């Protein structure tokens, strides 16, 4: 039950904060809203380039991260819950505890 | 002619010998003081009403009803609230945002006054003044583009704030505290706001009414000089409405033209003496 | 699925109300309530449901009656307003749907020139019986007005043109018994004389063509119709003879 | 609480509004210029391009940079703070104290 992303893909699910949070203390918002951010769920191989090899990903697993919503993500319902499959290109940032 | 006796009487003497318009005419005057308007309406029942606005009033209601608070009367009470007053149709909440975040850690309610709130913006501020984040109301201008954006000057002054002009260099993404107006109250139901007790200063006021009594001998007549001293009665008397009562409509032509006339002749008595 | 039942904001308005009688709450898009998310206690509940080509039909609620009698009771701020009947009709019919119940009277005639004339004399009496429960009634046959007249007699005015004036209207108060007797051929003079000999209920059957009592008869005229028919009268035949000129279009 | 960016990516906070006096010859107009500048908050790791490994950024951290923005810059919110976050070849020169 388990998918298993390839090359430079990576599968996360994202958490809902009910947006914004704008832009202080504490407002709420209607329009231009949705979760940019998420908990990495797995990750693939890596990069290949040039066939140097295959470098993987240097977003590690399990990270909470930050993340651009393009069409370059699509979502998809395992059982009992929806999660999104993105590439690392599409990935901005990590979030460090 | 002073005294409320005179006016009653040229009152009744031009009204045909109809004394209940004579009495109420006087008693009007007597209520919104001078400067005050009074105006007459074809009346629902059989007998004669006079009605009285105190103060600044305007007829425009809540724009969602989910603004109420303290109902019944489907009315919202803003107690010492923020007035905001912008020249613009409000659609998102991005360029609304800054000063409202200011305002909720001011710990006061808000009031909003523009052409008009769009879905996005009420949206979002119904949502919010539902939750319990803040108490804010929002209302349209008064009357038609130059009637509202000249009476939105009348309220900012009364209110002591400043109308937000995009078409000066104000934006209002960029919107201070002090642009705000303050109030003591303000309430609002389906029909009609009220701004009770603005904290404008009376040198602003008196200066405004005094810059709007230049407009008042302007070469055209009747709505200018009646829709003109209305906003006057609004920042310092009040207004007035004479309700004719008939039993048919004919009567209520013969009885309502009795009436103007004898509201023209008290009035013409009150200036040239009798 | 149906529609909602009314035009947009009235049936918005509505929409409370299937709410709050069937136990459920209704889903609006412009709070922060979102259309996507809801759950089974959000759903209302009823008896059972029927539906056709025509209406939608819930055979009961499942709420309790204390929240639902409260907002009978709280739409009745709603009733008196300047819209007069065009809100009481669909109003009162809002309350009826959630209270009361709705009511329609299919009038029968062989053809089209009866059915008119005849659903014209239901719709009257409908009109009549309203305003016979709303502001009570008085004897008919026009004996309402001849009596209070005779109350009159001593009424008198400012000046003699006055007095002729209020005599004026006294005796035109005998116009309608007269009438309705004189359609039947026979002396208004008489008839109103002996009608005015009498006192208290005593009138004439026009129908019987015999005195008598007349609330005992059974002849009702609701006091609204004569207080109203008699206000409206003088208020336009009083102007009307104040006419020294006459100003229209030429031939 | 700091979060990094990966890779050629750099997040970057807006500088301030308006117009100077520019001599004096300058004054606040309606005419908007929006965020030219802004000063560094973090920076990745660096580039990879077809073989050619991590090649760490030009730009310290701390640096007032110029940038053109375009849809390669995106708006993020972090720490109830609004913030950018760009590519380091849609970073423009920098200029020195
Ligand atoms: N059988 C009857 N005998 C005497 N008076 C009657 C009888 N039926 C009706 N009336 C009177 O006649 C009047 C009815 O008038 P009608 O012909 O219905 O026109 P409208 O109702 O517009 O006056 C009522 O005031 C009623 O009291």
């Amino acid at each position: 039950m388990n998918i298993r992303p390839l090359h430079d893909r990576v599968i996360v699910k994202r958490k809902e904060v009910e947006t914004k949070s704008a832009g202080g203390i504490v407002l709420t918002g209607s329009a231009a809203a949705k979760s940019t951010r998420g908990e990495v769920l797995a990750v693939g191989n890596g990069r290949i380039l040039e066939n140097g090899e295959v470098k993987p990903l240097d977003v590690k697993v399990g990270d909470i991260v930050i993340f651009n919503d393009g069409y370059g993500v699509k979502s998809e319902k395992i059982d009992n819950e929806e999660v999104l499959i993105m590439s690392e290109s599409d990935i901005l940032a990590i979030v460090e505890a | 002619c002073s005294d409320s006796k005179a006016i009653a009487q040229v009152g009744t003497i031009s009204a045909n010998s109809d004394e209940t318009v004579g009495k109420l005419i006087a008693e009007a005057m007597d209520k919104v003081g001078k400067e005050g308007v009074i105006t007459v309406e074809d009346g629902t029942g059989l007998q004669d009403e006079l009605d009285v606005v105190e103060g600044m009033q305007f007829d425009r209601g809540y724009l969602s009803p989910y603004f109420i608070n303290k109902p019944e009367t489907g009315a919202v009470e803003l107690e010492s609230p923020f007035i905001l007053l912008a020249d613009k149709k409000i659609s998102n909440i991005r360029e609304m945002l800054p000063v409202l975040e200011a305002v909720a850690k001011a710990g006061k309610p808000l009031l909003i006054i523009a052409e008009d709130v769009e879905g996005e913006a009420l949206a979002t501020l119904v949502v919010n003044t539902m939750r319990g984040i803040v108490k804010v109301a929002a209302v349209k201008a008064p009357g038609f583009g130059d009637r509202r954006k000249a009476m939105l000057q009348d309220i900012a002054t009364l209110t002591g704030g400043t109308v937000i002009s995009e078409e000066i260099g104000m934006e209002l993404e960029k919107a201070t505290l002090e642009d705000l107006g303050q109030a003591k109250r303000v309430v609002i139901n389906k029909d009609t706001t009220t701004i009770i007790d603005g904290v404008g200063e009376e040198a602003a006021i008196q200066g405004r009414v005094a810059q709007i009594r230049q407009q008042i001998e302007e070469a055209t007549s009747d709505y200018d000089r009646e829709k003109l001293q209305e906003r006057v009665a609004k920042l310092a008397g009040g207004v007035a409405v004479i309700k004719v009562g008939a039993a048919t409509e004919v009567e209520m032509k013969e009885k309502k033209a009795r009436v103007e006339d004898a509201l023209h002749a008290t009035r013409a008595a009150v200036e040239e003496g009798v | 699925a149906v529609k909602a039942p009314g035009f947009g904001d009235r049936r918005k308005a509505m929409l409370q109300d299937i709410a709050t009688l069937t136990g459920g709450t209704v889903i609006s898009e412009e709070i922060g309530m979102e259309l996507e998310k809801a759950t089974l206690e959000d759903l209302g509940q009823a008896k059972r449901v029927v539906i056709n080509k025509d209406t939608t039909t819930i055979i009961d609620g499942v709420g309790e009656e204390a929240a639902i009698q409260g907002r009978v009771a709280q739409i009745r701020q709603q009733i008196e307003e300047a819209t007069s009947d065009y809100d009481r009709e669909k109003l009162q019919e809002r309350v009826a749907k959630l209270a009361g119940g709705v009511a329609v009277i299919k009038v029968g005639a062989a053809t089209e020139v009866e059915m008119k004339e005849k659903k014209a004399r239901v719709e009257d009496a409908l009109h009549a019986t309203r305003a016979a429960v709303e502001e009570g009634v008085v004897a008919g046959g026009g004996v309402a007005l001849i009596r209070v007249a005779s109350k009159l007699a001593d009424l008198r005015g400012q000046n003699e043109d006055q007095n002729v004036g209020i005599k004026v209207a006294l005796r035109a108060m005998e116009a309608p018994l007269r009438q309705i007797v004189l359609n039947c051929g026979e002396e208004p003079s008489v008839v109103a004389n002996t009608v005015k000999g009498g006192d208290g209920n005593y009138g004439y059957n026009a129908a019987t063509e015999e005195y008598g009592n007349m609330i005992d008869m059974g002849i009702l005229d609701p006091t609204k119709v004569t207080r109203s028919a008699l206000q409206y009268a003088a208020s336009v035949a009083g102007l009307m003879i104040t006419t020294e000129c006459m100003v229209t279009d030429l031939p």
